[PDB]
């Protein structure tokens, strides 16, 4: 019973490590690079007026 | 209630667990171990393999160290949870604590 | 060695001079003496700044981040001026040094100089932290002179394939190390540990140069056929057969 | 790739500020629990 | 102005065109020349070209319909199999993706100042993207056939069969029509076409 | 102008008016005009409903301040679904419910004209005691959101129903009998568990 | 059939007057002789260009984005001119088509339009990159005045709430869609299947047309049931029981 629930916890152990790796070194970059992008965008436009 | 632990290994192990209780024959008179000596052939004893892991009664499956040793490959091709394999010691074989799949599993964490 | 110098607590505007008088010489150098001329200046963005502000001063019509509309036209007054003529064996080469500010590309005084000129190197502040010297960006870096500049009968016969291949292999690599960072080891193929060794191979060795060990142009090209040696010749997508028969097998 | 399609406007500032925090709370979240996954899977290995 | 396609001039210009072709930065990064982009890139003139090529070649429309399904499906799956790590993907997934690296890295990637490829005909490029679609069809059929009845074929194993053959099939572009007739070049391609028909063969 | 809450008029209106009635952008450009984005909204009053209350209807106070917190709660489960458990899918479910049943996008058919005040807090207390006896980890003496979800079945579906009354000829108290066997087969459906 | 005509080479100040002309023969044609007419317009977003040209030239003060201010009140003095009057029946339909700059929607010329023009329609890009044709995006369009032009005796008992479960679903199939984006089809349960495939079939069916497929108005609400049908009794909210039981079953 214990190595049955063992492997079972390293299947799971794994897959979510994967997915909060993929989420964190991913979604977040593109996110504050639009950020700057808008603020600049921003800021040239009242810079204009 | 169901479900029994099958067994394959030398004579004086299938003996003990015989003794401890497990065994049955099923409906088309199948056994639930095999009882390996000197003149088992290799094919054989991996198809018998082959043929307790497709069954969906067993669960658990005991192997001394040197069988294992002998079928290293299909116990490390196999991949599964539910039918879970074991490593027992045996007369002339102390068991050695560096030879097992499920350490491959978790490698390096010793 | 024709030196002029510029410090920071000297007055701002003449720094919109200071280079026309250089360039001047260096005209005056390489036109009427017959001589070799290696120009070479530093710190465009304080030159920038300065034509910012003498144009603020003068309330002209902004452009992108509040530059001057006539700042490219003043940078093609200072960088055109260059070249090798008919009749005269002298010839002017530039090396403009920029400062960079926020490591942004697309910074208007980065994209401007890169739109009026042909090549950039482009030195890089993670292989800076990396502690890697010469530490040069080999990817973003790129010469429009290869067109001439190489082939047979200067060099050799397979210069531009082997960087055209190394160019390549190092981008997919790259790609690949990208692919890493979560996909994890376990998952990956042969190929992309073959990828991760020829990068890890290519930064160690070719990257690494040192301060004062000058090494030929024959030397490098052996450095890279060695560094490329790893790959077997299949999947060499970027050389032509012949020269991949004829040279791979050592 | 590089970044997100969107026109620029303060609309998008703050729904890329809203989507940026809730990726956060789900980093935290996330880390937490494997934490956790991981202490329970030491303890099964050295049982 | 600094590669952002937000400008002005850049509106404009795409509002009074009718061909509009696009360049990427990325893709000048990869030395892949030329960097078309094929995403925001288009004409509106295929449809009074189309009596022209039916009269002329007549056969191009089901070679550029495919060829825009499967460049279309490989930008699909692109940040897919980046975000699931290609693990639970199905046999047509991945020949649909690796035939349009093929496809990619062939196809499209061509060094214009090469000797042997500083210029292209017509018909050199319908032929090669024949051979392509034919090879993905062919390879499609027979990976959904016997994954249906029995001994699925996965990617490995055809790989492990036609390297060689996709081999020859990226090596192809190494023409050189200069010292190369178009008949010799032609019957090349009916020659890789009846290998690639008698390998499939061998399979089964 | 598209949502503008930072437009210089409706800076000027929350200085001023004390009322503000909220409307999602990401749910106005759904045609959903009874929507709301309940977040950028103040009520200008709560004592003055008192006495009122106290004379007709005390029970309405508590109900509501449920619903904000079932309001609040999908607002975070909402970013959780965005990255889960049948706990939070409990809150989740509820608060669509009560959203679909509240935020009523009838196109001003005719059948939505009417304002019986005390014959409309009558889905809302249901809705809130569903909520209530499914809160307890769904098992009452505590199963989880999926076994009452395939067990309720057409409860849900007559549930939504709810609103397509019609009152000028339904009559008052039929529409009061309407609400006890509603209630009753709440009663019922939770007492089978 | 009348036609007025402009090409891109003709002088630019003629557009400031062009349309008034059209919108004044219309006029004449409908209220006084009788007939019904639909006038017309295109790229009004020339016609604002001009008008800031003007504006440019003429040192008011500007607006946002360099209109001037009464812009405004000019669009709306060209799109009043419609609606049939009393002891008449002619009537006239103003049916504009306008560019968005860069696929923008707050974007001054499409946003002041949205204050003047009761409903939109958004042609998509996204639609037209997978070949639907026509690409127009359900899910932004409006039309206010469905509000009474349809019903029992109009076009038929059962509509409006037909469209509006079909709105619905398209809006929770996008983000069941987003959903299946951000995690894959692993989290999706057995109803997000069954949206996705209404998606599929919706976008199939109903939005494609063809060149010259003139349809009828019971058909597509037939086309509408069909769509429907495949989800059973208890998924649709937005419907009567009663005209489910009148209808759905057959």
């Amino acid at each position: 019973s214990l190595q049955t629930s063992f492997v079972t916890l390293d299947e799971a152990i794994k897959i979510t490590n994967r997915r909060v790796n993929a989420i964190e070194h991913v979604i977040i970059p593109r996110i504050e690079r639009t950020l700057a992008y808008i603020i600049t965008e921003l800021d040239e436009r009242e810079r204009e007026e | 209630r169901g479900k029994l632990i099958a067994v394959i290994g030398d004579e004086d192990t299938v003996t003990g667990f015989l003794l401890g209780g497990i065994g049955e024959l099923n409906k088309n008179r199948h056994p639930n171990f095999l009882v390996v000596e000197k003149d088992t052939t290799i094919n054989e004893i991996e198809d018998t393999f082959r043929q307790f892991l497709n069954r969906d009664d067993i669960g658990i499956i005991l192997i001394n160290q040197y069988i294992a040793e002998m079928v290293r490959h299909a116990l490390d091709a196999h991949q599964r949870s539910i039918p879970a394999v074991l490593e027992i010691p045996s007369k002339e074989h102390p068991y050695d604590a560096a030879k097992d799949s499920i350490l491959r599993r978790a490698k390096g964490m010793f | 060695v024709c030196l002029f110098l510029n410090l920071a607590n000297d007055p701002t505007i003449e720094r919109i001079i200071t280079p026309r008088l250089a360039l001047t010489t260096a005209e005056f150098l390489a036109y009427q003496c017959e001589k070799h001329v290696l120009v070479i200046l530093t710190d465009m963005s304080s030159y920038a700044e300065a034509l910012r502000e003498v144009s603020a001063a003068r309330e002209e019509v902004p452009g992108r981040r509040g530059f001057p509309g006539y700042m490219y036209t003043d940078l093609a007054t200072i960088y055109e001026r260059a070249g090798r003529v008919e009749g005269r064996n002298g010839s002017i080469t530039q090396i403009p040094i920029l400062t960079m500010p926020n490591d942004d590309i697309t910074h208007p005084i980065p994209d401007l100089t890169g739109y009026i000129t042909e090549g950039q190197i482009y030195v890089d502040r993670q292989l800076h932290n990396r502690q890697i010297y010469p530490p040069i960006n080999v990817l973003p870096s790129l010469s429009r002179l290869m067109k001439s500049a190489i082939g047979e009968g200067m060099t050799r016969k397979d210069h531009a394939d082997v960087s055209n291949q190394l160019y390549a292999c190092y981008a997919i690599g790259k790609d690949v190390q990208a692919m890493k960072a979560v996909v994890g080891e376990e998952a990956l193929t042969s190929d992309d540990l073959l990828y991760l060794e020829f990068l890890q191979k290519f930064e160690k060795n070719f990257i690494t140069q040192g301060p004062y060990e000058n090494r030929t142009v024959y030397e490098t090209l052996d450095i890279g056929w060695q560094l490329l040696r790893i790959f077997p010749k299949e999947m060499l997508k970027r050389i032509p057969q012949s020269t991949l028969s004829e040279f791979y097998p050592r | 790739k590089d970044r997100i399609e969107i026109f620029p406007s303060r609309m998008a500032q703050t729904i890329m500020k809203a989507r940026l925090k809730g990726a956060q709370t789900g980093r935290n979240l996330l880390k937490k629990k494997s934490d956790a996954l991981t202490l329970r899977f030491r303890q099964i290995l050295k049982k | 102005p600094g590669g952002d396609f937000s400008d002005p001039v850049t509106s404009a210009t795409l509002g009074i065109v009718q061909v509009f072709w696009g360049l990427d930065k990325k893709l000048a990064q990869r030395k892949h020349f030329p960097s078309v982009n094929w995403l925001i890139s288009y004409s509106k003139y295929m449809r009074a070209l189309d009596e022209y090529y039916d009269k002329h070649f007549t056969e191009f429309v089901p070679l550029r319909t495919k060829a825009k399904e499967i460049l279309q499906e490989e930008e699909d799956l692109a940040e897919i199999v980046q975000l699931v790590g290609k693990a639970s993907l199905a046999e047509t997934d991945k020949i649909t993706l690796e035939v349009a690296k093929l496809i990619k890295d062939d196809f499209l990637q061509q060094n214009g100042y090469t000797p042997y490829d500083r210029f292209c005909p017509f018909y050199k490029t319908v032929g090669m993207l024949s051979n392509m679609i034919s090879f993905y069809d062919m390879a499609r059929r027979a990976v959904e056939t016997t994954a249906q009845s029995d001994n699925k074929i996965t990617w490995s194993i055809i790989r492990e069969h036609m390297g060689e053959i996709l081999y020859k099939l990226s090596s192809m572009k190494f023409k050189d029509p200069v010292k190369d007739g178009e008949a010799k070049i032609k019957a090349d391609y009916a020659q890789l076409l009846e290998d690639m028909q008698n390998a499939f063969r061998s399979l089964e």
